[PDB]
């Protein structure tokens, strides 16, 4: 659900 | 398998690989390249990092389909193809920390290789963590909490606030202690001073970079209003 | 690789894999349920068919992107990467013909399964004649009209002008004549009197049949816009 | 560029 680091 | 194409080669056809979207063929091309036993360079590192993590991306969306629908059931097929699916992916996992240990993390230096590892490392004990369930999952946790820990304490001594590596570094260690230590206030407290510290940096920097580090900080912002 | 899984249970999986949106499982599976021996029922042909139409489709997608490349350059490697993946594609499609020569289509007796299989085998013809160079290219391209041109004299046949199978098969024999057999005029042709025959047969359907025809009828008019 | 059948 929570954003992790991504492009 | 790659060790008779030339390292340039190697990096070359990772290059190609990703504008075909074809993440397995990369990561193989970027495993190979590491293999080499050579450093990485900077734009060699963000190659690795993005052939395994779509390649993992792919088998955690696919495992979460599985484990909502063995939830919903609980024949065997369905426990058996998600066993499948993650023994997959703690492979892929095993492997990419396998390449970090034998040797990038031990041969790296300089802060930004050294953070840059260490974030991984902690990533991808994560994302086993994510599937844990025996008696390896409290040292599973702790091992992705001793691996962001160290790059943290690397990455306040030696970079700015904005720096986008300490920024994703800080961004994921939030979501480990949001969704895997069970520490919500610790997830928001860390992703709060983190967007702040990058504030009062941001005049520092240029165009470029500036959009750099504003780009990472809204996602840590995405995070805060989800929990809270 | 699956001889020792149950059919049903490979059937239920390639389920699981399609939710999961894991083709290549799915292909591998629905693989298995085929070397069973038994015939397909209607459900397990359209898993066989999305399973392989996923996994070549995103062979395809990559072969395009890398042969752009290669054509704007004209080392090795991007050549060597193309042969690569190209070598891929090939098996799949051989792997797919395989199956339907051994033996689904010489055991498909009713107009809709023979017909599902021939469509098949035109497709998988087409697919090899895209990238086909070599001496093989012009029997590639005709063994690719052959099946279509027996599945359109069954399905002309056996079944109403707005039978999905029938619509599909046209459609795409429509797309063999424009992009494999450089006759456009041809697809402009079949696409129109398919539109056309199919328009003055709906009157005879369900609400539900009705949705069915009119969206693969759109497709028929997408490429008419495209073509005119 | 054209359209073949899709679900
Ligand atoms: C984990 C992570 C975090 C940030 C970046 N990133 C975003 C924009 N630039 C960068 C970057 C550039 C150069 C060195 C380090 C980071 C990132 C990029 C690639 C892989 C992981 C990343
Ligand atoms: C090639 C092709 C063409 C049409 C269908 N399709 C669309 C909607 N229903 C159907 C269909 C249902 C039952 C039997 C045959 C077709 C299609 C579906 C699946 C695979 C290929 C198809
Ligand atoms: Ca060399
Ligand atoms: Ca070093
Ligand atoms: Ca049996
Ligand atoms: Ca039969
Ligand atoms: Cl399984
Ligand atoms: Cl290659
Ligand atoms: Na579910
Ligand atoms: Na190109």
């Amino acid at each position: 659900r929570p954003s992790s680091w991504r492009q | 398998a790659m060790g008779s194409m030339e390292r340039a080669s190697l990096i070359q056809k990772a290059k190609l690989a990703e504008q075909a979207e074809r993440y397995e063929d990369m990561a193989a091309f970027m495993k190979g390249a590491v293999e080499k036993g050579e450093e990485l360079s900077c734009e060699e590192r963000n190659l690795l990092s993005v052939a395994y993590k779509n390649v993992v991306g792919g088998q955690r969306a696919a495992w979460r389909v599985l484990s909502s629908i063995e939830q919903k059931s609980n024949g065997p097929e369905v426990r058996e193809y998600r066993e499948k699916v993650e023994t997959e992916l703690q492979g892929v996992c095993d492997t990419v920390l396998g390449l970090l240990d034998s040797h990038l993390i031990k041969e790296a230096g300089d802060a930004e290789s050294r953070v840059f590892y260490l974030k991984m490392k902690g990533d991808y004990y994560r994302y086993l963590a994510e599937v844990a369930t025996g008696d390896d999952k409290k040292r599973i946790i702790d091992s992705a909490r001793s691996a962001y820990q160290e790059a943290m304490d690397i990455s306040k001594k030696e970079m700015p606030p904005t720096n986008p590596i300490r920024l994703g570094l800080a961004l994921n260690f939030s979501v480990f202690h949001y969704e895997i230590a069970n520490s919500p206030e610790e997830a928001i407290s860390l992703a709060k001073t983190t967007f702040d510290e990058a504030m009062a940096d941001l005049h520092t920097l240029s165009e470029d970079s500036y959009k750099d580090s504003t780009l990472i900080m809204q996602l840590l912002r995405d995070n805060l209003t989800l929990w809270t």
